[PDB]
């Protein structure tokens, strides 16, 4: 459960990494 | 680590226990019992408290010889034949042993009659004993079964209540791996920007 | 961490701290092989040695492991391990039927080349660090020590002799020719020799 | 002898003072206190724990207050209400710092900005959507809707405007564009109050039609942004604005029902987990201590109910 | 019961040799996915094919001249 | 020695478990890397 914590967690920081860049680049598209 | 959580890995099959162990059978094929894997245990003293006596009565059966045996000739006293009555102790010994086979006899005698006063009471009671040693060990053995089950009750316990968590969490960690994949390739793609940006900045 | 030489004498055999092992060519330079022990985590193999039948030899690495190497297959063939701790040094003999292994968790052993099994212990009240081990010439005589130096005869396999002249760990363990000589280095600063 | 989940005097509190029909209630994101309103226009505050003393009560708004929040330091309360006022009170002082006399009719919501610079968006009858910066009397933005607007949020980042009301569909307004750069379509019937999830992924949106629909909020999303509908809660013919909040862990969501029950659902399974009675009328806003499990229910029966639940 | 407990020991050891190879491989094929961004060997063997076999051939006896073992003990 | 060798004997069965499991989901990871990068 522990690992699988951190597995999840990682995805969870990535993502939010990912969004800041897309609303940011969306934003230049625009 | 060993990690597994039998009430939850469910799926192990027969024949995975045959995939599983021949993997472990090419490495034990390879890796052999060579440590000392007792050294947690002492070494066993298996002539412990034995006398010098029962050292050697071990070791006549550790080569696997008979016991002796006492000659039981005695109760049935066969007469010396006419070569060996010439040897007077040979003779005495025939009558001192019938001697002693007249009190063993006696004494067998009044012991029998007193078995006939009371085996049938004390067989009884030493039954009355016994049946009670059997019942109390069912009860002994049902009581240790209970607890048995109990164990594998707290660990199914356990181990569902843990597979809530790692199947969610699994379902999680698949689920945000294809989008965020997913988004690498949007973020790849809206730098179409940059293609725009250069020919707007040309105009 | 460790390297050995191919009785050959123009090829170097290797391991190291990050859980691989490489050989290569010293007499042009050239890697011929290398493999990952065991790839995705930095594990400390901190021994390797070639064996002059040509193989059968093996590696020491952190958790106990002594890993014989099926070198064309690129996995385990054989082992030898009789510790819970890391192995420092693994050494055969001439014709391959003693082995002996130690370690800092306070044993020495003799080992059954030719049927993959322990033979003999060399056991002590202390368990102190063993930090080298080396056969004499012949492989009749075996050097142990760490914080002290003893010589076992294992011919007859009886301790013959305690040395205390040092005044630190040895590091490193040699013998002479004929067991007549051994060559040591240790934490005092200096490389000392012991004869008779 | 039973278990305990918090701090609280007893599993269950009564809280007894208010005068009329409680609106709006809201913890201190501290944990250290509660603030509570409606009807009666006074605005009293109530320690969480210990005897839950009314340690303070302010006073002013000309007007039912129908919504009331903590700024995230827990430095201010913003409310508003039908005074056409948004008021920012200030905790140490217990006094007005502002008041954004700007909207023309009922203000029915309002949000401060989670982080950065502390902006008030607020949502109205004029149909208006207003944010609004200390720093300045005029609002920064105001975004013309052409219906009555009766519910606002903030998304995470703070730069887009989140609102509903009795068209129903939910705008989403970009605050870099000035556009709406999506709606959100789904709700039959008038939006009665937003909630922004702790992460500020999903909202929540309670509506007059009886269901809670999630909605994902995120910059990008793959395809539907409705995530899931909550059903099991009531809207009667009062026509409450009936508030909704999220868990601090989000596992757990609310929304204020008219049938007097306090209902708790599962963020993920949509099942009820509490539906706790003890009101007598509409329980108008709900929600969660943000640091240990309490719940918080305001009712239109004068009454606030603090109490422990299981937050397994 | 000392045989079998050596025995099920070394074949739980044994077991774990190969549930540490897998659990690294399976760590790093799940680091991919969390980070998912768009020859005298034989001749070794020849002479293994005869001297792990052969040496007796030569090494019939221990050298005469080694040490004894009351010498060694003047170390 | 019998005490040992019970808990020994589950301890292998554990282990030979695992390396079921731990195949399983090898083989698992290695089909989802080969449903994204082609």
């Amino acid at each position: 459960v522990g690992r699988l914590q951190q597995e999840v967690t990682t995805q969870e920081t990535r993502e939010k990494d990912l969004q800041k860049m897309y609303s940011k680049l969306s934003n230049k598209q625009w | 680590l060993v990690d597994a959580l039998p009430y939850l890995d469910t799926e192990y099959n027969e024949a995975d226990r045959q995939l599983a162990m021949k993997l472990v059978e090419h490495e034990c094929k390879t890796f052999r019992p060579t440590k000392n894997y007792l050294t947690h245990l002492p070494v066993p003293d298996y002539d412990a408290f034995l006398t010098k006596c029962m050292l050697k009565e071990m070791d006549r059966m550790k080569k696997k010889e008979e016991m002796g045996k006492l000659d039981m000739s005695r109760c049935e006293l066969p007469a010396p034949s006419a070569v060996k009555g010439v040897d007077r102790k040979l003779w005495a010994k025939v009558l001192r042993n019938a001697k002693a086979q007249n009190e063993h006899l006696l004494m067998r005698q009044i012991n029998l009659e007193l078995m006939d006063e009371y085996a049938a009471e004390s067989y009884l009671q030493r039954n009355k004993v016994m049946e009670d040693l059997l019942t109390h060990a069912e009860k002994e053995l049902r009581k240790t079964k209970e607890a048995v089950m109990e164990v594998h009750a707290n660990r199914k316990m356990a181990q569902l209540k843990a597979g809530e968590k790692v199947k969610q969490l699994e379902q999680s960690w698949v689920s945000m791996v294809t989008n965020n994949y997913r988004m690498e390739m949007e973020n790849r793609q809206i730098d179409s920007d940059n293609r725009k940006q250069i020919k707007a900045l040309k105009l | 961490t460790d390297i050995s030489l191919n009785a050959s004498g123009d090829y170097i055999l290797s391991a190291s701290d990050d859980s691989y092992w490489a050989f290569s060519d010293i007499r042009s330079g050239k890697s011929l092989c290398k493999v990952s022990v065991e790839p995705g985590s930095q594990i400390a193999v901190h021994s390797i040695e070639f064996h002059p039948d040509g193989l059968i030899f093996g590696t020491g690495a952190a958790d106990a492991v002594v890993k014989i190497w099926d070198l064309k297959n690129q996995t385990v063939a054989a082992a030898f391990p009789g510790h819970t701790a890391a192995v420092r040094s693994i050494a055969f003999s001439e014709n391959g039927y003693y082995l002996a292994t130690g370690s800092e968790d306070g044993e020495v052993k003799l080992w059954d080349l030719r049927k993959l099994k322990n033979l003999k212990t060399f056991a002590n009240e202390e368990k102190q660090p063993i930090n080298s081990l080396s056969f004499d010439m012949t492989g009749t005589f075996l050097g142990i020590g760490g914080q002290k130096v003893q010589v076992l005869h294992v011919k007859s396999w009886s301790e013959v002799v305690s040395l205390s002249d040092h005044s630190g760990p040895v590091t490193g363990v040699r013998f002479g020719e004929n067991a007549r000589s051994l060559v040591t280095c240790s934490l005092d600063k200096s490389l000392r020799v012991f004869s008779f | 002898t039973a278990q305990r989940f918090s701090n609280l005097m007893a599993p269950t509190m009564v809280l007894l003072g208010h005068e009329g029909e409680i609106y709006t209630g809201a913890f201190s994101p501290d944990g250290t206190c509660l603030a509570t309103s409606g009807y009666d226009q006074k605005i009293f505050f109530w320690n969480v724990y210990g005897e839950c003393e009314n340690f303070s009560t302010i006073k002013g708004h000309s007007g039912a207050v129908m919504d009331l929040k903590f700024t995230t330091d827990s430095s201010s309360l913003v409310s508003c209400g039908t005074d056409k006022s948004v008021r920012v009170w200030d905790m140490e002082t217990g006094t007005c710092a502002r008041r954004f006399r700007t909207h023309t009719d009922f203000v029915n919501a309002v949000h401060p900005s989670r982080r950065g610079v502390t902006l008030v968006a607020s949502a109205s009858d004029d149909g208006t959507c207003r944010v609004h910066d200390m720093r300045t009397k005029e609002p920064v933005k105001t975004y013309t809707n052409r219906y009555q607007q009766t519910a606002v949020t903030f998304n995470d980042s703070s730069d887009q405007v989140i609102s509903g009301g009795i068209d129903n569909v939910l705008k989403v307004w970009d605050m870099r564009r000035d556009e709406i750069t999506y709606t959100l379509t789904g709700h039959r019937d008038t939006i009665t109050g937003i909630s922004l999830s702790p992460s500020g992924k999903f909202i929540i949106s309670n509506s007059m039609d009886c269901t809670v629909r999630q909605w994902d909020i995120r910059p990008f999303v793959p395809g539907q942004r409705s995530v899931g509908v909550f059903a099991g809660h009531n809207h009667n013919f009062e026509k409450n604005l009936l508030k909704c909040s999220w868990s601090p862990c989000e596992r757990f969501i609310t929304a204020g029902s008219s049938d007097r029950f306090l209902y708790v659902w599962e963020t993920l399974s949509k099942k009820i987990v509490y539906k706790l009675p003890g009101h007598m009328g509409s329980v108008n806003c709900t929600d969660f201590h943000p640091k240990e499990p309490i719940m918080l229910s305001c009712g239109s029966d004068k009454r606030v109910f603090l109490g422990e639940i299981d937050m397994s | 019961a000392r045989q079998e407990l050596s025995h099920s020991l070394y074949q739980h050891d044994a077991a774990c040799r190969v549930i540490s190879r897998l659990s690294k491989e399976l760590t790093a094929a799940r680091e991919a996915l969390s980070t998912l961004k768009p020859a005298i060997l034989a001749k070794l063997e020849e002479k293994s094919k005869s001297l792990t076999a052969e040496r007796k051939q030569r090494g019939k006896n221990l050298p005469e001249g080694l040490a004894k073992t009351e010498e060694l003990a003047e170390l």
